[PDB]
């Protein structure tokens, strides 16, 4: 239903809780690294430039 | 349309069935949104049959997945057109260009 | 089950049967109906709708 | 890239060059003389660091 | 210790753009104000745009009706851009009706009280046939921002009318506004300068408003700056009485007796209810059943409803 | 015949004006490129990706 | 049609002559001019009192050295910047330095007049050599309702009025309930002491809403 409360509550669970991006020719360790999250309007990831 | 060109444009969207071009010369009778119909001249008209040539416009349809192929009337009541102008644009036509 | 047979038993609900197959609109996408077509194999009654 | 060119307009210089010469205490000044629109971001100055 | 600048010749050009200029202002001011009222005059001013549109014999955008050589989307493209402005209504809805073989324009709908059409020349759409009639359901309302037709359904409760075509929420008076600091010298001071905010509009809002309003939020902002687990009852009880899907006769006689919450009506009792008007035992056989269907039956006491914010 | 049609224009032959930034008002050093070009949309559109 | 003040504004203040606020939610694109503005006034006009002119004891130019003093007099008029003058309601006061000996001439070792008030008595002016190392001066400041630099005193030093050592904002996004995307502005700035941050700001904007009250309504 997405009832407003939950997006709050995601916000919780997100905090601490890395997640893995990965691109797709993985050639060095590089290729996947750990980031934490920012909840972000769109459909769209965006990624740290230096990165 | 593009503001930058070359002059394709005018023969791309024509050969390409995108646009409706108008098959003999004459003045356009009606215009609807939905269908155009020409009074054909008589130097192109033959004997029998007399005729007008009436175009059926498509209008919003289903392409291979999952566009829209639309048709706009680019012609206006009672306008002189000559064989092998443009009568409406198709999708990404402008005028009888080709603006993508 | 058992405790399905409660559950039904509390709130009164006739548990159906028949399933649910309905087409449902996509997650997330939204928009207009511009048409709709029906066809019917030869021979079973076409309903009113159609 | 971008940043590797702002960097570079950053700290280059010209020969001559709005507010050319002058004197500041530290950077905080620095960049309020910047801001401000008084000198120009690169020009040939003695500023104290520390 | 300071100067503070006000008004002065408000130049209107054209019945669209005008260059309005602020004289009294000091050393740099010109900057500091002209980009800070050029960021609240482009986005956050009053504007009415045309919302909702009803047509004719029209079921969705993308048909096209007979008799016409625009494309129903078109025309709906046409309106957003039809500028109007009302005076004591925040909305308004204009019946435009028309026929015959011919340009229909923007002028050609019922003048109301607070209708002002600021380009009756504004062209809604072609007419192609003898006998071809369109009339419309034209609603404008009043507003801020870009409001697009698709946040406009969440809040949906009962959108029903397939007739009804939203468009795109436009609202805005303002175009392009730029502004330009010259040096204004008045006849005794050091060095002073001018403003010179040349903007650009629809025609729906005169250039002393706009100004006005704009520094009006600008300090309202600044206001600010200057100083500086336990439910109880079951959920469902807090349901409008209209989740029961009872028959019409139904339905109104509960919000004609004062039912209208899930909770205000498991305390009613039966004896109660044969005795309000319309009720028989006809209506009143529909009600025990849909009850019993969600759990929940007639005449509960519960010694607290409802609690507590 | 650019540098000629763009006099004919009014505008200027560098084809790079003076532009400002929408949010301080300031100037922008140097003169930068406006001007028109074709742009397409391709159709890998985002919710169809994600 | 009503409008969007915010709410909750926590003031992180580093030391106290240091701060850094952020003030959120703000609408869509006011973040920017809100900042923007504030920081203008802040930067670039602002009252305030610091140095405009001193005579020199030891000589009659700026070009020239002194006996007793390693520091260039270009250094001391440096040091000069930096002291705070917080001045009452006498316009234009005068002091001197008088001191001498083997060490350097602190903010301690200058006259104390009436309506005068320095921040730091601590603050290095210039050193003082071995010996009687004759050094002492007088020192005239000025107002501004800016920042004066030196070759604006065209009928010398680069008067430094506004408080403001230094005035950064940072627009950043806001999260309202169903509201998507905001603004929420943090104002970072450092002080000369004279007047702490906080109500800098307040003055700060406050000037800005006088000289709007030719329009409200």
């Amino acid at each position: 239903r997405e009832e407003a409360v939950v997006w709050d509550i995601l916000d919780e669970v997100i905090r601490e809780h890395p997640v893995l991006l990965n691109r797709a020719p993985t050639l060095h360790r590089l290729g996947i690294q750990a980031f934490e999250p920012v909840l972000i309007e769109g459909k769209a990831i965006q990624l740290h430039p230096l990165v | 349309k593009p503001l930058v060109g070359t002059g394709m444009e005018r023969a791309v969207a024509v050969d390409s069935g995108v646009t409706a071009v108008a098959k003999r010369g004459g003045v356009v009778q009606y215009v609807d949104a939905s269908r155009i119909v020409i009074k054909v001249n008589e130097d192109e008209m033959y004997p029998g049959e007399a005729g007008i040539d009436i175009y059926n416009l498509t209008k919003y349809t289903r392409s291979n997945q999952n566009t829209c192929i639309n048709q706009m009337p680019c012609v206006s009541l009672g306008e002189p057109v000559e064989r092998g102008d443009v009568l409406a644009d198709g999708p990404s036509t402008d005028l009888g260009e080709l603006a993508l | 089950t058992p405790e399905e047979k409660l559950l039904r038993a509390i709130f009164g609900e006739k548990a159906s049967d028949v399933k649910d197959s309905s087409l449902r609109v996509p997650n997330g996408v939204s928009g207009t109906v511009i048409d709709v077509q029906v066809f019917t194999r030869d021979g079973v009654e076409k309903d009113k709708r159609a | 890239q971008d940043v590797v060119l702002g960097l570079y307009y950053m700290t280059r210089d010209c020969v001559n060059a709005k507010g050319e010469g002058m004197v500041l205490t530290g950077p905080k000044e620095a960049e309020r003389l910047y801001r401000s629109g008084l000198a120009s971001l690169h020009a040939r100055v003695k500023v104290r660091i520390t | 210790e300071f100067l503070k600048p006000r008004l002065v010749d408000i130049e209107q050009v054209s019945s669209t753009h005008a260059k309005v200029t602020l004289e009294p202002l000091e050393r740099g001011f010109g900057h500091t104000l002209g980009n800070a009222l050029r960021r609240i005059l482009l986005s956050s001013m009053p504007g009415c745009a045309v919302t909702e549109v009803e047509i004719d014999g029209v079921l969705h955008e993308y048909s096209t009706k007979e008799g016409v050589q625009e494309d129903i989307l078109e025309i709906l493209l046409n309106l957003k851009g039809l500028a109007v402005r009302v005076q004591g209504k925040d909305e308004v809805i204009l019946t435009l009706n028309k026929s015959g073989i011919g340009p229909v324009t923007a002028a050609d709908i019922t003048h109301d009280g607070d209708v002002e059409i600021v380009k009756p020349q504004h062209v809604i759409c072609h007419l192609t046939d003898e006998n071809a009639s369109i009339s419309m359901r034209i609603k404008v309302q009043r507003g801020r921002g870009y409001v697009p037709a698709s946040t406009r359904i969440h809040s949906e409760e009962d959108e029903r009318p397939i007739g009804r075509l939203l468009v795109d929420a436009c609202y805005s008076p303002v175009e392009r506004i730029a502004y330009n600091v010259e040096a204004a010298r008045v006849e005794q001071r050091t060095d002073l300068d001018k403003l010179v905010i040349e903007m650009e509009t629809n025609g729906t809002i005169d250039p002393e408003e706009a100004i006005r309003r704009a520094a009006t939020i600008l300090a309202e902002q600044l206001e600010a700056f200057v100083d500086l687990e336990k439910p109880e009852f079951d959920p469902i009880l807090l349901r409008p009485v209209d989740d029961l899907e009872l028959t019409v006769r139904s339905a109104n006689c509960l919000k004609a007796e004062a039912i209208h919450y899930i909770g205000d009506l498991v305390q009613r009792t039966e004896v109660e209810l044969l005795k309000t008007p319309n009720l028989g035992k006809k209506s009143l056989t529909e009600i025990k059943d849909v009850l019993a269907s969600r759990g929940l039956s007639l005449g509960m006491r519960l010694e607290n409803w409802p609690p507590a914010s | 015949e650019i540098k000629e049609l763009l006099k004919l224009g009014d505008l200027p032959t560098s084809g790079q004006i003076r532009l400002y930034d929408g949010r301080t008002g300031e100037q922008f050093e140097r003169p930068v490129t406006v001007g028109y070009m074709y742009m397409l949309k391709l159709n890998h559109l985002v919710d169809d990706k994600m």
